């Protein structure tokens, strides 16, 4: 009934950084998953919305194609593999939960986030 | 003009800009019409 | 109407096999909630007054 | 569009001020708004649904409303514990991208 993140550190720019958080609690096939990035000293930017099961994905304009996400059901892991890291890509990621079979509405509580710096 | 008098004359005929169909009869042997373009089970 | 036959774009006779000069006329839209305005699917109804 | 927000929100303990997000057309007047408060050192927490009811339960000293293309939140009974950063989130539906856009940044003093 909670989500915890994974540990990481500083990486070289222009490389691939693996980020993940687990998922547990209620049933899995009928609850959408949100991920959102937040920069310190500013407002957060919305990252992605994911449908489990078939693993449907959608991405924003500023991150279309330059970021890759994967998902699974039995192991219940949610991966991104960041590439092309700038000084803009130093922020904290959060993985979330949605209403279920709908991407409009209130946001269920996030995790503890993952900080990434270059 | 087509006539039936083992007589059998029922070909397929081209269609262009409408058609006029006349029939002289007493026994009512025509039951209707069928027309399309191919009857290929893809075109209605 | 409904037609699923293979288009013959060039002057080459082909049947069944799809590929060069043998095209499928039916292609699908793709709709995602993150698409911009203009790529949004708009329901359209018309009327036939006479 | 961009969801302009005031850089800060002045206040003293024991009174009422309003914090507002001003947006463009088809961003606030079209879809609902979401208010968020970021306590330091903690994960952010939801505080309101669409501004007609409370999600689980909060004292009614905080009141949210919409006006045209803007949204407002009036807060009263200010404490030193509630000094935090306030954010607003909305579905944009703009040209070339329709993500969950956020506001700017404000500080409660």
């Amino acid at each position: 009934v909670q989500l915890v993140q994974s540990g990481a550190e500083v990486k070289k720019p222009g490389a691939s950084v693996k980020v993940s958080c687990k998922a547990s609690g209620y049933t899995f096939s009928s609850y959408y998953i949100h991920w959102v990035r937040q920069a310190p000293g500013q407002g957060p930017e919305w990252m992605a919305i994911i449908n489990p099961g078939d693993g449907g994905a959608s991405y924003a304009q500023k991150f279309q194609g330059r970021v890759t996400l994967t998902r699974d059901t039995s192991t219940s892991t949610l991966y991104m593999e960041l590439s092309s890291l700038r000084s803009e890509d130093t922020a904290v990621y959060y993985c979330a939960r949605a209403e279920g079979s709908s991407w409009l509405g209130w946001f269920d509580p996030w995790g503890q986030g993952t900080l990434v710096t270059v | 003009w087509f006539h039936v008098i083992k007589r059998f004359d029922n070909p397929v005929l081209p269609f262009n800009d409408g058609v006029y169909f006349a029939s002289i009869e007493k026994s009512n042997i025509i039951r209707g019409w069928i027309f399309g373009t191919t009857l290929d089970s893809k075109t209605q | 109407d409904i037609s699923t036959e293979i288009y013959q774009a060039g002057n080459k006779p082909c049947n069944g096999v799809a590929g060069f000069n043998c095209y499928f006329p039916l292609r699908s839209y793709s709709f995602r909630p993150t698409y911009g305005v203009g790529h949004q699917p708009y329901r359209v109804v018309v009327l036939s007054f006479e | 569009s961009v969801l302009t927000q005031p850089p800060s929100a002045s206040g003293t303990p024991g009174q009422r001020v309003t914090i507002s997000c001003s947006g463009s057309s088809s961003n606030i007047g079209s879809n609902y708004v979401y208010w968020y408060q970021q306590l330091p050192g903690t994960a952010p927490k939801l505080l309101i649904y669409r501004n007609n009811q409370r999600p689980s339960g909060v004292p009614d000293r905080f009141s949210g409303s919409r006006s045209g293309t803007s949204a407002s939140l009036a807060i009263s009974g200010l404490r030193s514990e509630d000094e935090a950063d306030y954010y607003c989130a909305a579905w944009d539906d703009g040209l070339s991208g329709s993500g969950w856009v956020f506001g700017g940044g404000t500080k409660l003093t």
